[PDB]
């Protein structure tokens, strides 16, 4: 999904069990290949050290 | 850069396959391209790995029984698995580990 | 960078309940997902960026 | 320029929901993260300063160098002034559409003895000379020539061995502020070229030897370093993610938008 | 003239120009609000948003 | 508007964009202990942040010939967290609770749940001289299921689980005089309950007594036609408010 | 008088009635941490009775030829009731440490201890190359004991105990720029320091940082006649004063 | 900040006994030599100025010296910037727990002629770039790269008969202070290397020529020299006894406390 | 600005950071009562410690 515009989707299906996972990714906005090439990550990849929180907007 | 342990000594038995394990860390200045390579002196080179393809004939006494074990090389694995131990394997192997600005090395004494 | 002194955590996402839907409608939906900053984000030290390479003078 | 501080929180419970929101209306939320969780209140000492436009943008990069040999016909560098030829640069410049600056110039001249064949060679310090032209002004052709000298230009002129020379310009432009895109030809029938325009024309640079060749070819190297100052941003824009593969056009070669995992689970 | 440094420290003007100057380096004002909040109709985070 | 909420507590948030009003207690909030009404000679802990959140027990499958189910309140907290460490050092402790049940199906699926919160509910064995035992009367975070048939004589140490005696011996209309509220798929989405501590004493072990008990019975079963999604699932959150404990001890 | 001393913290009680004064640190009383100085984003929890009191670690017997002891301080309790477990689910924590050492002859005994808390106490491995393991480094409430031998040289990762240089290659004699006192079975009987917390961060893990050393080197050593009691135990309690902690999650 | 004085006393016999004591209590004796003699009214002068910590601290020192071949393919030098590889400045840290303080980097760069082949050597003046990364950056691989000129990373440039370049570095961590000892791994699984902090990481250095090989090689050498100011120290540490023997972990092999003498009495 | 040495001297800070400053040399202060004292009780000179 790469070359494509699937990578921005999350397929959500109507599941038959229970308590299942959606996604799950560590929280490293330089150095994660997620968080990367965002907007955001493509500001920390000019500076080194970063703070404060993050806010993830779902939809 | 930085390995566990840079020397030990490995007790094994014939026919037993041997487990010489390469761990490492990142420290955060180390961002060029990876290189591994190991080495035996009973400074022949056994296997390589560079420009994320593997190359691994090059010692005519263990040709197509040594491997890499993971998958994730780029994660601080570099353990290889000699299958088949004979009594000539006797020497000390060197794992050298060259991310720039780093390298380390750690001598691996074999003894069966 | 990818450090292991100052990691930062994972962030999940679970099922509570399963998603229901009425007859003649299709199933998969789909999620979408953001990223943003808060009102007191901060950056220091200022670098030059891995992600453009050159060789040659265009 | 502090950073906003963090109040502390009660457990709540209520109808004003603070969480849930509406993407649909294009406005990115402006919460506070005590309003989903119990905060303390934090003496927040942290400074913007290091974000800012002018700490971002006035550092000095290479532009260009050239060479070019003593011992030669038409030995001599010219170059038109534009930041479109490194990359490192480049993708600062593109962050954002209309640019305006003013610029400090620095040069680092080195040089180099070619293998020549007379016996004993020495060679007293060179001097080099660095022209200047606006454009339209007439430009040399050979380097034995009187439009060197005879003109009003304003050129640099340097020995080795001391420090780099360095001339400031100011805002050299028509309109109001440079185009970093101009989407739109420049001619009324639109035919031709693309993006071409003619608001980011700064001039030429024309670079030379001095002396003369005594005994031994001597070939020298300049490089040039920008440094805006001043700077006054305007419009932002998205950072570009493909590879640059032209100095004058924008175009590239697909590829994917990041790198790949294995398994959408898979930390 | 003199101003406070990140005590004091004193800058003077040489040049008779505007484009000798030294770079300012302490232009600290920001403004989020016409990037985050772009909409006519003002938006309160407590209240629901239609 | 009327009907959003948003309840938090701690480090966690459960919000609901379609619920119906909150009911509590009898009444009254759940406080801190007096100083009046105490009765230990020494001074309690207070952790306040590492107990109170929302705890999310485990989800079961309403299907159409469904029963009921039942937890026993301070015994499915038993291995969560912070509060199932300091429920087994300690020796005493008081809680409040903040019950959260949530069911969601579209506009095209029928159906009724009740959602009571019984103060000291005992149950009825299946012989009548024996008493259920600890295995067959709660789980940790499992739901325990009512039926619809009477059991059989011949087990010996087993819950009656008839339904419509609630497994109380008591009739199954009249337990709407407990605090409660109903989970309605045409206009309701979300129940929640908001309990004081109801016991005779001012503090109370907690492992040998289950002082409240959650009971979910559907009157009207689910129902829909073909071509509707056949799994919904039920999934109750309980956090513990004002909690405190005493007399510290060893492991157990 | 001047030699009976009676600290109590939380529901215990050390009492001495032979014992030198107090030593306090580098001047400073463990207090909490002020707002000035957090970094974390969230509220804290504050226990403060349920991990305030005097833990008791094993005791260890002093021979005639014994060499010395060492404990990792935010490690040794590690299983010791409710610190332990507010360790593992919690990811922050500060502390501060009130050690106490307890050993007791008649007077007809002689010898002499001395007492030493050291911050951030780097320890050599046999091998030059190598560094030690975690379990040859610490043990969980058990004391890991020096020698008067050099360690040989075929040994793969194991702790260099030689006495005199204290097991960090500097001289044992200026040891005593540590807040520190000495244990002489002359005329004192309990030593007890109170050490606030030394970190160059506000916060830390505490799993992966073990932030002091509490050494106990005798330097005469412990001698008698023929007929008095040949058996003479060491042993230390420690207390967390003032301890907090940030950041829930699973259990490790 | 002068010094105590020393005020006369008299022969006294009494209880108040200022000379018994009890070391046992941790506190070290606040005796006077009033007290246990006769003294005099002693005006005193001296000055406690050259004992603080900015007068102990603040002087320069080689950290590293690196050399690197022009006539070479990866000819420069690249050093990760840490205090460990000496040892004269090493002991002066380890007095000290938690430091804190700027630095003043200053470079000695000296060249030497190899022994070259052609006929008739003759090199005008040289160049130099030091460039400094911080940690995470893009490195460069090959001297004739173009990673070297278009980056913003702050380098130096120089040419030799001149004074010697100086750069100054302000407080770079993370924390509150640099950590000269860090017990504890940094994995939280336990496993690996001990004392390895991300706490005073401060980047590397990258050197190299700006010419060109003309006739023949030169091979230089740099060195680096450190300079700590605004210092703050924290929790004092006894001194290191033995000797050193690697740049990471602390390790050593034991010996003796102090030199021997004959006999106990023996002056 | 203008201050003593060890007669005055003139100095002038020109550069607009903070750790571009020369080195102070005159932060006379020290307290060695955290170290030789850091008992609870005070203890005097002339009275006996115990």
């Amino acid at each position: 999904n790469v070359s494509s515009l699937k990578a921005y989707q999350i397929p959500v299906q109507s599941n038959s069990d229970n308590g299942k996972q959606v996604f799950g990714f560590p929280l490293q906005p330089g150095a994660n290949n997620v968080l990367n090439r965002t907007l955001l990550g493509e500001i920390l990849n000019y500076y080194t050290h970063w703070s404060g929180s993050i806010k993830l907007t779902f939809m | 850069l930085s390995i566990t342990t840079p020397e030990e000594m490995i007790e094994k038995a014939k026919g037993e396959t041997a487990y010489l394990p390469c761990k490492f860390t990142l420290s955060p200045e180390d961002q060029g391209p990876l290189d591994i390579e190991w080495l035996i002196s009973p400074d022949q080179v056994i296997i390589l790995y560079s420009g994320d393809k593997i190359y691994d004939d090059y010692y005519p006494d263990l040709k197509g029984r040594v491997h890499f074990t993971s998958n994730d090389l780029k994660s601080g694995d570099a353990s290889i698995n000699v299958t088949n131990l004979q009594l000539s394997d006797i020497g000390t192997y060197q794992c050298k580990v060259k991310k720039a600005p780093g390298v380390a090395n750690k001598k691996i004494h074999l003894v069966v | 960078v990818e450090d292991e002194y100052t990691a930062a955590g994972y962030v999940t996402c679970w099922y509570q309940t399963n998603i229901v839907v009425p007859a003649d409608v299709q199933s998969s939906c789909d999620i979408l997902c953001f990223v943003s900053a808060c009102n007191d984000f901060s950056v220091r030290m200022l670098k030059d960026t891995p992600f453009i390479r050159q060789d040659t003078f265009y | 320029a502090r950073v906003a501080d963090t109040i502390s929180s009660r457990p709540t419970n209520s109808e004003s929901i603070p969480a849930l929101t509406a993407a649909e209306t294009g406005h990115t939320s402006q919460v506070v993260p005590s309003d989903t969780m119990q905060t303390r209140h934090v003496k927040n000492y942290h400074s913007r300063s290091e974000s800012s436009i002018e700490n971002f943008l006035c550092r000095s990069a290479c532009v260009y160098y050239a060479t070019y040999t003593n011992n030669s016909k038409k030995g001599f560098a010219e170059w038109v002034i534009n930041t479109r030829q490194v990359a490192q640069l480049r993708r600062k410049l593109e962050l954002f559409t209309y640019l305006r600056f003013d610029l400090e110039l620095t040069f680092v001249i080195t040089s180099a003895q070619q293998p020549s064949t007379a016996s004993s060679v020495d060679a007293p310090v060179q001097t080099h000379q660095i022209m200047y032209v606006p454009p339209g002004g007439p430009v040399p052709t050979k380097v034995k020539d009187y439009a060197w000298q005879t003109s009003t230009n304003p050129s640099v002129f340097w020995t080795e061995g001391n420090a780099p020379p360095r001339m400031s310009i100011p805002f050299i432009s028509i309109g109001n502020a440079y185009s970093c895109f101009y989407d739109g030809w420049t001619q009324f029938s639109r035919n031709g070229v693309y993006g071409i325009n003619t608001l980011n024309n700064m001039g030429t640079l024309y670079m030379r030897h001095v002396n003369e060749a005594g005994q031994g070819p001597i070939k020298s190297t300049v490089r040039i370093y920008f440094k805006p100052k001043h700077v006054k941003a305007w419009v932002p824009r998205p950072p570009r993610l493909c590879q640059y593969e032209k100095q004058k056009n924008v175009n590239f070669s697909p590829i994917g938008v990041t790198t790949s995992r294995t398994d959408i689970i898979t930390t | 003239q003199v101003s406070t440094q990140k005590i004091h420290y004193t800058n003077i003007n040489y040049y008779k120009d505007a484009a000798s100057n030294s770079a300012n380096r302490q232009d600290f004002t920001q403004d989020p609000g016409k990037f985050t909040e772009p909409v006519k109709d003002i938006m309160v985070k407590t209240m629901p948003a239609l | 508007s009327d009907r959003v909420r948003s309840i938090t507590l701690g480090n966690s948030t459960i919000t609901t964009q379609e619920c119906a009003n909150v009911v509590v207690g009898y009444g009254v909030w759940p406080e801190y202990l007096k100083d009046n009404e105490a009765t230990a000679e020494d001074q309690p802990t207070q952790p306040d942040v590492a107990t109170c959140r929302f705890y999310t027990l485990e989800s079961v499958q309403w299907m159409k010939n469904s029963a009921g189910w039942w937890w026993k309140l301070p015994d499915a907290l038993s291995q969560m967290g912070l509060f199932g460490q300091n429920m087994q050092y300690h020796y005493l402790g008081r809680t409040g609770y903040t019950i959260h049940v949530q069911c969601n199906a579209s506009k095209f699926h029928q159906g009724c749940l009740l959602v009571v919160c019984v103060p000291e509910a005992e149950m009825g064995c299946s012989n009548l001289n024996n008493t259920p035992e600890f295995s067959e009367l709660s789980g940790g975070d499992s739901a325990r299921m009512f039926t619809d048939t009477q059991v059989g004589e011949s087990n010996a140490k087993k819950v009656q689980t008839a339904v419509w005696n609630a497994g109380m011996g008591v009739g199954v209309g009249n337990l709407t005089i407990f605090p409660h509220q109903w989970i309605n798929l045409r206009t309701n989405n979300s129940a929640t309950l908001v309990m004081p501590y109801i016991n005779s004493v001012p503090m109370d072990n907690m492992f040998r007594h289950n002082n409240l008990t959650l009971m979910i019975i559907p009157f009207v079963p689910l129902n829909y036609s073909e071509g509707s999604s056949p799994y919904v699932p039920i999934t109750v959150t309980i956090a513990p408010m004002c909690a405190e404990y005493n007399g510290l001890r060893l492991a157990s």
